[PDB]
């Protein structure tokens, strides 16, 4: 299952 | 910009016997941009009934994508894979070879 | 024995054609199980191997909620980038991520990995202890200080080493069949005459799994590295895969190359000979 926590750059 | 040549490689799933389901897979790998045109052709002409993988990566993050198409080999049936892309001059066309 | 899970994302800006194109893929070792295509009439997140299928309604509503917001935070990062790189609009631009987790034999946590390329190169990867970043240009480094100051890391490494290492657990035993097999690669090799005096010896692999192998040609034992033809490990359509490798050599020389192959399901390396 995927991540949570990807913020933009 | 980056830009690297797709790699390509026609060849069947199984080992081809004429009068045999099959299928014919064109395999791209190693480009960059992800825009590219690939079409399976017999004798010359496009094939209409042509699948492909979903768009993935290497670990240089070149794409790769997997085309395909059942089929059924004879012996005068000529079969290619004819692939376009930035790094391309001209549309590039590998011939199907069964005897490698 | 070794097994990863890998999600690989694309978002490609399309100047003046829309919203930038976004694909997402997952895999467990070299079998994919899940995408989501921005262009796609669905906009759901959809399985794409047997065994993920009997995950239930929460699964796929949450995995779709999930890549949707991925989604969109690629998209603003086309934006971002190109005020970076002071970039114009007259251009297409790419973003990538891969993040994931390695376990060994045992199924115990080995290493983990969150990386991004701009336009196909490098721009910032957490390092190998999770709790840092490496910034591959000037660019990077603006990036790398919001992140730090935002703690990203510490919830990356939360996921790495813990959630998603839980969840390749559960796919390893929901797809066993699938996953945990090990097909050994059928070889053989070809010959064929280029002209009156050379020939093209072909070494071949085919119907493996994984996807990982060896295959090297020796001349009386020598490696015969830059004289070899070496393709891209390619997949067969049936969740196996093929490889070759050849060599052009003078005819009359055949009994003095032989091709080695190396694979986790072969109980010794495989030498091929031409006697
Ligand atoms: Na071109």
């Amino acid at each position: 299952a995927l991540g949570i926590g990807i913020l933009t750059v | 910009m980056i830009q690297r040549t797709p790699k390509i490689q026609v060849y069947s799933r199984h080992p081809a016997e004429n009068g045999k389901s099959n299928f014919l897979n064109c395999y791209v790998s190693g480009f960059h941009p992800s825009d590219i045109e690939v079409d399976l052709l017999k004798n010359g002409e496009r094939i209409e009934k042509v699948e492909h993988s979903d768009l993935s990566f290497s670990k240089d993050w070149s794409f790769y994508l997997l085309y395909y198409t059942e089929f059924t080999p004879t012996e005068k049936d000529e079969y290619a894979c004819r692939v376009n892309h930035v790094t391309l001059s001209q549309p590039k066309i590998v011939k199907w070879d069964r005897d490698m | 024995g070794s097994h990863s899970m890998r999600y690989f994302f694309t978002s490609v800006s399309r100047p003046g054609r829309g919203e930038p194109r976004f694909i997402a893929v997952g895999y467990v070792d070299d079998t994919q199980f899940v995408r989501f295509d921005s262009d796609a009439a669905s906009q759901r997140m959809e399985p794409r191997a047997p065994w993920i299928e009997q995950e239930g309604p929460e699964y796929w509503d949450g995995e779709t909620r999930k890549v949707k917001a991925h989604s969109q935070t690629h998209r603003v990062d086309l934006g971002t980038l190109r005020g970076y790189y002071n970039q114009s609009e007259a251009g297409s631009h790419t973003v990538q991520r891969m993040y994931g987790c390695d376990v060994g034999s045992d199924w115990r946590f080995l290493r983990g990995y969150h990386q991004y390329a701009y336009d196909g190169k490098d721009y910032i990867a957490l390092k190998e202890d999770l709790r840092s970043w490496t910034a591959a240009d000037m660019a990077a480094q603006t990036t790398k200080h919001k992140w730090e100051a935002a703690h990203v890391a510490e919830q990356l490494r939360a996921y790495l080493e813990g959630t998603c290492v839980e969840w390749l657990r559960r796919y390893l035993e929901n797809g066993k069949e699938t996953l945990q097999r090990t097909d050994a690669p059928k070889t053989h090799m070809t010959h064929h005459a280029v002209s009156d005096h050379e020939a093209t010896l072909r070494c071949w692999a085919l119907s493996f799994y994984p996807a990982e192998i060896t295959l090297t040609w020796q001349r009386d034992g020598e490696d015969q590295t830059q004289d070899t033809e070496l393709v891209e490990t390619r997949p067969a359509g049936d969740g196996t895969f093929q490889k070759w490798a050849a060599v052009v050599v003078p005819s009359g020389q055949e009994q003095r190359y032989t091709c080695h192959v190396q694979h986790e399901g072969l109980p010794k390396p495989l030498t091929l000979r031409w006697e």
